[PDB]
């Protein structure tokens, strides 16, 4: 069983975030407090309930990918969504309550790719065992001998109802403030149409009845124009943790460039490994590179550290269509390359909106 | 009214009156013309109705932090939603903001001008505030504070839509 | 009939709510009619109408709460609705009648949730008699040992039949005399949407038709710009009892604390209790709490005895982080702690806005 | 039209005048012109056309429910819609309501106006009840209902527009 303390659960978030360890923790108490709640009386297993996070900051900082790691790391069902939709300002429909019958799919599609190697081997060494095609086909037509049946659901649902995790992105869209984008309260109904979910209710799907009492929710949004204060109050009550992330420095930059365990810089390698060329990222080159991100998103429009994404891949341009070449030649991607292709580019802001 | 600033040293200030007029008389003579969004820097100044001026003054206040500290980078995407947009037109305000970095003047509709040496002189007696701030802020080695504390006196002192009592932020950069 | 006099009922509920005598015993009296009425003659039983009450008050105070615990006690099925989201200004669409095309559900997953006990010793001292991997399995294939058709069917409606309960929620605001939100009175449809619910009718579902005859009702709302009074006449009548709950004080604040036999307080104990440490509050420490939220409340945005929770959880975030170390020891809370950890928020407006 | 409200030691009251006129005669000379709301306090006197007023009036007795007390946190959600919202837009009204934490006004746009010592005075005599009100709120004692009630019957009296049938709140704390 995966578990494991607060201070076990910010370490291996940091093996793909880089700072905001205000979050990290914050996070990962209300999930711990799931794991303590689970071992107590019938009573308070029925009273304690969830312990929910409104996060409020700027764009590309972790908000949404914490919790989408939170998710990997805790094994649970995770599950994104865009207040925004269910406001769909045209007229059209979104049961919210659907929010619940995916959460579910992710989260049952997933036991049935969660399985095909619980028993891979297994249904394999059988897969051999009545030939002595052969493994071809009749390894899946014995994963489907597999005793299947019941244990799905059960499992399926009570994984949601575990512990499922769902993230509605971009709350403080729906609250209203006063002047410029103040439509109406039609909006403030999103709100309302929420609370069954964080507040205990159940919603019959395709698999069965689940219940929403002890789920898991991660609301975010920049609340550039609004402050948590102007949610429908009944969430106000029901969101109990609130973190502030920062935004990320240039220094963040060069670290989410090259240290997370699975870094962007580290898929390049590999990248351009299958095709015998080999990189190495100079240290002033993973700076250069931070200062090219930072230089696009103050002198345009501010994305964050999702601008390291394309300025990055911007940056292979070249070598990756000839990367089939050069195998057996190591590539060195130093200050003045990065500069050889950024540079002039990142200076014309014009075409920085456009191509950046 | 006579919303001043004068760029100056390390620092930037506005002064204003308070004198609000019904008419031909004097009201709420005390009126604090002049506030800052506090977020760190930005000040702004008023000249015209109290009622929406405020408006325009937290309308500034998010898109800064948003746009963050991105002053003029603002105006754009701010500013604009007078003209145009729906907020609101057919209103009276200059809400003459200033960073860090200059000082500009709105006449309202989503405008944008900059004084030739960034002093801002707006107001009934506006002109007169700057005759006397044009003067000192170039035969004296005056304050910024002080060239805007002594034209605002010269104003109140030949404008009857102007008075004495004085309001002014600064800071240092 | 679960049984319980009024005064009985006002007990109960007040080992969950503290305060509002009033609606407690107002509850308290639609409750037992339902007894009442059901003991009578195959005349008056389809006569004598339920009892339905009509919350006035303000935001937090227990309007909610009272109903959720009261349904809890009566056993009955229970079931939450906005009344607003019927009025989907967003123009969509709502059967009203799925007010009761849920209520049914809840006391359908219900029934099989209330009988995973009712027969679970039994059918395991048969997963013995039929013994003496697969051995958690026999449990549940007992889920068909275990008898289900008709009861497990039929008298499941007459659970959201006999006296199952439906809370409407900011009835007001549904209304048209509002001017701040003034619209016009297609909210007011919602209003003429519901009279059969509340007057009398059958609805068609899945497991059964039911008939909305003899539910109770509970609507609530603040009434801050409408009056009761200004709800369409129908519902006016079908609606004969009123009461006014009480905003809550400091010193109600203190004993929703504490008081309520599963407190907040006593929910983190045993919670930080899983990681071996005893913590313990002070009067005092409990006070200046209190103080804390009243304070929020004031200060910003008044959303009620609900400020406990987020100022609580607040006040705990450092000790719950930490709480896996400190095992085997006992932090103690006083209040040159709560205000160590609160002053400095609800000091500035506006943080106060965001995490508290 | 003369509305008057003088603090004074533990209270604070409202006087108005009844004459109503339509062109260069009176009408209903006894018009109720200052009003309370008594759900608790907060006593509001009004300038101007009768019939668009009470809505720009109860409107506030509905948030002093809500925001409960908060005369200040009631104004800002509350008179806003006068501006850039709806409802009523473009009339004539000017409500001085009183609470018991501070007496302000409303330009009729939403604003705000707090009288630099909680004395208010709007209308076709607001100017001179002030004055005479002024001269008595520093030179005597006298309550505020008296000094108030001296002071409109001066205004009644050099005002054409304004006359002496009176109507008055008051309080205590
Ligand atoms: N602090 C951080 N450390 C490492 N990667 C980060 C990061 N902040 C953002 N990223 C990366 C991971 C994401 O794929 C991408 C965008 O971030 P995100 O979490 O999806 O956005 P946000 O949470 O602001 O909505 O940038
Ligand atoms: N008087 C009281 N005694 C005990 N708990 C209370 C209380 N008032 C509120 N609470 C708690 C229980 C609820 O989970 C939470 C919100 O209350 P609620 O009943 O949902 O609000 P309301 O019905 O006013 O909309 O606060």
């Amino acid at each position: 069983m995966s578990e494991m303390t607060p201070r076990e659960i910010v370490s291996e978030l940091d093996k793909h975030i880089i700072g905001q360890d205000n979050a990290k923790r914050s996070v990962a108490i209300a999930l711990r407090n799931r794991w303590r709640r689970m071992q107590l009386n019938e009573e308070l297993r029925h009273e304690v309930t969830p312990k929910n996070i409104l996060m409020i900051g700027p764009t590309g900082v972790g908000k949404t990918e914490i919790a989408r790691r939170l998710a990997k790391l805790a094994n649970a069902p995770f599950i994104k969504v865009e207040a925004t939709k269910f406001t769909e300002v045209g007229y059209v429909g979104k049961e919210v309550d659907s929010i619940i019958r995916d959460l579910t799919d992710a989260a049952v599609k997933m036991v049935r790719v969660q399985a095909i190697e619980k028993n891979r081997y297994r249904a394999e060494e059988l897969a051999e065992e009545r030939i002595l095609d052969a493994m071809k086909l009749l390894i899946e037509e014995e994963a489907a001998k597999l005793v299947n049946p019941e244990e799905l659901k059960q499992d399926a649902i009570d994984a949601v109802e575990q512990h499922g995790i769902v993230f509605i992105d971009e709350i403080d869209k729906i609250c209203k403030r006063g002047e410029s984008s103040g439509p109406d309260v039609s909006r403030e109904g999103v709100q309302r149409d929420l609370l069954p979910l964080v507040e205990g209710c159940t919603v019959s799907t395709k698999h069965g009845m689940v219940k929403t009492d002890h789920i898991l929710f991660i609301a975010s949004g920049a609340f550039q124009i609004a402050k948590p204060s102007d949610l429908i109050p009944e969430l106000q009550g029901r969101l109990p943790i609130r973190v502030e992330l920062q935004a990320l420095t240039t220094s963040d930059f060069e670290r989410i460039l090259t240290e997370p365990n699975a870094s962007i810089t580290v898929q390049y390698k590999a990248l351009m490994a299958t095709e015998g060329v080999n990189i190495e990222f100079t240290d002033s080159g993973i700076k250069r590179i931070a200062e090219a991100a930072w230089q696009v998103n103050e002198s345009t429009e501010n994305i964050g550290a999702r601008r390291l994404h394309t300025v990055l891949e911007r940056l292979m341009e070249e070598i990756s269509y000839d990367a089939s070449d050069l195998s057996g030649q190591n590539i060195t991607i130093d200050a003045d390359y990065v500069s050889k292709h950024l540079d002039a580019l990142v200076a014309d802001e014009d075409l920085s909106r456009f191509i950046l | 009214t006579t919303i001043v600033s004068v760029r100056r040293n390390g620092h930037v200030v506005i002064a204003g009156d308070g004198q609000a007029t019904l008419g031909n008389t004097v009201m709420k003579g005390n009126v604090k013309k002049v506030r800052r969004l506090y977020n760190d820097k930005v000040i702004a100044g008023f000249a015209g109705g109290t009622a929406d001026a405020f408006t325009l003054f937290e309308l500034f206040e998010r898109k800064l932090e948003m746009h963050q500290g991105h002053l003029v980078k603002a105006a754009v995407e701010l500013a604009k939603d007078w003209r145009t947009d729906r907020m609101l037109r057919k209103l009276e305000a200059l809400l003459a903001v200033a960073d860090e970095t200059a000082s500009l003047i709105i006449t309202g509709n989503g405008d944008v001008v900059q004084p030739e040496n960034d002093l801002i002189a707006i107001g009934s007696g506006g002109p007169y505030a700057q005759a006397a701030a044009r003067a000192l802020l170039e035969n004296t080695e005056l304050s910024a504070r002080e060239i805007a504390e002594k034209a605002l006196d010269i104003a109140g002192d030949i404008c009857i839509y102007t008075n004495h009592f004085h309001t002014i932020e600064e800071l240092s950069y």
